[PDB]
DNA sequence: GCTGCCGGCGGCTGGAGAATCCCGGTGCCGAGGCCGCTCAATTGGTCGTAGACAGCTCTAGCACCGCTTAAACGCACGTACGCGCTGTCCCCCGCGTTTAAACCGCCAAGGGGATTACTCCCTAGTCTCCAGGCACGTCTCAGATATATACATCCTG
DNA sequence: CAGGATGTATATATCTGAGACGTGCCTGGAGACTAGGGAGTAATCCCCTTGGCGGTTTAAACGCGGGGGACAGCGCGTACGTGCGTTTTAGCGGTGCTAGAGCTGTCTACGACCAATTGAGCGGCCTGGGCACCGGGATTCTCCAGCCGCCGGCAGC
């Protein structure tokens, strides 16, 4: 007999459906907290972060990146493509008034 | 047991109790509602204070808040919000 | 003599006195009127009532009794005028509206 | 295997899930670095202001109220932590 | 027999000429009439000073120049030279104006 | 015949050459023929948004004339701060 | 009558202090006046919100210093803080 | 007697006293400290001096003595850290900076 | 002609993982009575922003012809656009695995936060006189015309 | 693949004159000379929530392998935008001319302010009981590849 494998780019739609319905964050807590602490270590030494402050920063950045990725998807689709490319992100940010 | 804070807990809960009498509100959604009320209050009050200082006046009256609402809330929200603001002000003035 | 609250006379459940005092300590202006707190409380009550009604609609659409930030974000984004009012606001534990561009969908 | 940078801690599957919530279908393999760069830049732009607010308040702990303040300053209001 | 200029070269000279200068590119009477007509349904019997029309004209020209910069960015991104309303719409959408 | 001379079809006064000049200052070589109506609509909605705030400012001031002070106030309100008019 | 205030004299003195042989136009004077008025309000409101954040009823040089750090990007920030500190320490040196 | 102004003692060419009065009458806080106007006036003077020196350099490059809003735009936008300050503002009769994408140029 | 033959064509059928529903049991905890305090509402009086009326008056809007130059109309024309075929090679998508997040428990302690005595800095009250604002009043040196050359094109051989 | 003729730009000598820059005049607002009284400020203690540690354990990140399909590139039709000659049409102006709304000054008056009393709204702190949650299994939900009757060419004649 033969094995079952999904059509390439269908489970992508399934994850799009699932995550656009889900509410929890899509980045692990500990590595993001380590990134935040390391990136604040430059601004001040021996900084303390509230448990709620880290997750506030976290879901704020997650919402920012989700919005950026949505704009990137729109930009790529406008470019008659399905793949999102670095130049798509650069154009989305430039139009959004962030990079330049 | 000390340092009591202030919030819009009872008021938003009471607004819910009059609109969805059998529907409650979670803690996180409620804190988000509190933040929304604070944000919109600060927005309208900032616009109205701007107007008052801005026409060389110093008193914030219902006209300043009216113009701030007509100036901030888009579309149909502006109309219903000014309508209810005037009805509330007239209800206040009618009964002393 | 016997006293009574302001909102009882102004027909509100949103605190006229608290809004008055908040405008007073908020350094917005030297003086504030007596009807401006009432008008502001009425606008706040209207906006909260509309938001809560829209969010409770979604909550009851999900066969739930207690409003959750996901339903409230759904209500905020699903009404165009409220989305315009809260365009730059992000809601924590709110997620995003389900929206897939038609290009990405399969041929049939 | 313990030597790792915390910038790489934003794993490729995490970026994939974030883009799925964004609503993208197929992702090029160079997105996973540009998104790290954007993430780092955004985190600096907010934690710089958070650090400044903590220094001004003479505190050593970065408050959630403070992060909310720095976000609203940046033009990205946060709901859930006060306001 | 006679000399003729290739297309895009005159557009390039004009792109360099209109970017170096700063004089206003929308005629004053048509724009003033547009402003007055747009302001009719807001409140009748309105009076507009030449300074207010100045401000509105400068703001509109700046806004449209910025929008066409973003639209040119979109058109070049899509491997085009010509700008189409889809580029204007995408630039307006990513900006958050039409979102 | 004293006042109330309502005009119409004056959004066509934003001529195609005017939009071309504005585009060339923006930085485009080639132009579509169908972007002119979209650009005119965009300008109309922008002007409506600004003029609404400009008019409500004057109505709050209880004035029948709109100043550039008022237009600047409306422009700064929506995040399009304008210099050069007594800001 | 009806005197009106501006920043024309101070901006002109600043010009003569950097280019003592370079003038300005009347339109650029209003442009600079509007920029000064805008940045002044932008910093002052940020300082006011900073004071309100900590339940402080006063605005001091520390609040405006923090507002300068928040507003002015980077090199602008660390030049502006230095110049403000220099001017406030020269002010307090001789009262 | 012997009246002496604040800007002279502060070593500033900007109205420290006027800035203090404007902070007092601007409804920013209940009370305003004494060094705050000095710091604010110093910062404003520095910022206007930087912009003015850049505009003077632009005018001198243009072989022109006076300063027009075009030179102010040229000085503000050509400097990235000033442009970040003035990103969401536009100046009348400022124009734009001449730039063309390399795509738009011919082959040679 | 007309037999076979050959490849597609789509129409349909059931095996394949995914998703959902509901019963059954389980906590966890939003919603409610209690205490009292802390501040919001009441008199009683003030005094000073803000309304009106009364003017002045600069100023925004109207018409009116002469100009002229930009806007609109047409007309070859070649250049960008859009599409179709192709040849990859590089994203996706399961599988084994290696692991690092996540919980769970117990501590020490630096950091946040409420009270207290205080002192001394920004406010409040008057006088004063000088720095900013404005009506001029210039003479400018800042600008704008018309001239004369170099230049970057697009054809030819 | 190298020169020549061309419509463009460049410099530059007068005109030539609206207006930045003194010059006073005036005036009003900022500084100098007195308390003062509450806003921040060290000092103190008192929690507290934070960061740290060390076993499981377990789902998730990761590296590998196969595939197929999205993507970039090249050739071809095409038609529309572009550059330029020809009306022509409306902006632009400069002349007065007109009342309209802006603007300022005075008298007045009433409503926001503020102080001492007094009562309750509500913010907290348990608390019993009620809603969101998880398990497995039955029930659907789609999704995909082979069997087959039908169809349209394909070598012969």
């Amino acid at each position: 007999k033969k094995p079952h494998r999904y059509r390439p780019g269908t489970v992508a739609l399934r994850e799009i459906r699932r995550y656009q319905k889900s509410t929890e964050l899509l980045i692990r807590k500990l590595p993001f907290q380590r990134l935040v602490r390391e990136i604040a270590q430059d601004f001040k030494t021996d900084l303390r972060f509230q448990s709620s402050a880290v997750m506030a920063l976290q879901e704020a950045s997650e919402a920012y990146l989700v919005g950026l990725f949505e704009d990137t998807n729109l930009c790529a689709i406008h470019a008659k493509r399905v793949t999102i490319m670095p130049k798509d992100i650069q154009l989305a940010r430039r139009i959004r008034g962030e990079r330049a | 047991r000390k340092t009591r804070k202030e919030s819009y807990a009872i008021y938003v809960y009471k607004v819910l109790k009059q609109v969805h009498p059998d529907t409650g509100i979670s803690s996180k959604a409620m804190s988000i509602m509190n933040s929304f009320v604070n944000d919109v209050f600060e927005r309208i009050a900032g616009e109205a204070s701007r107007l008052a200082h801005y026409n060389k006046r110093s008193t914030i009256t219902s006209r300043e808040i009216q113009t701030a609402v007509r100036l901030l809330l888009p579309g149909e929200l502006a109309k219903h919000a000014v309508s209810e603001g005037t009805k509330a002000v007239t209800k206040y003035t009618s009964a002393k | 003599a016997k006293a009574k609250t302001r909102s009882s006379r102004a027909g509100l459940q949103f605190p006229v006195g608290r809004v008055h005092r908040l405008l007073r300590k908020g350094n917005y202006a030297e003086r504030v009127g007596a009807g401006a707190p009432v008008y502001l409380a009425a606008v706040l009550e209207y906006l909260t009532a509309e938001i809560l009604e829209l969010a409770g609609n979604a909550a009851r659409d999900n066969k739930k009794t207690r409003i959750i930030p996901r339903h409230l974000q759904l209500a905020v984004r699903n009404d165009e005028e409220l989305n315009k009012l809260l365009g730059r606001v992000t809601i924590a534990q709110g997620g995003v509206l389900p929206n897939i561009q038609s290009v990405l969908l399969p041929k049939c | 295997k313990v030597l790792r940078d915390n910038i790489q801690g934003i794993t490729k599957p995490a970026i994939r899930r974030l883009a799925r919530r964004g609503g993208v279908k197929r992702i090029s393999g160079l997105i996973y670095e540009e998104t790290r760069g954007v993430l780092k830049v955004f985190l600096e732009n907010v934690i710089r202001d958070a650090v400044t607010y903590t220094e001004h308040a003479k505190r050593k702990t970065v408050t959630a109220m403070d992060v909310v303040y720095a976000l609203k300053r940046q033009g990205r209001t946060l709901y859930g932590f006060g306001g």
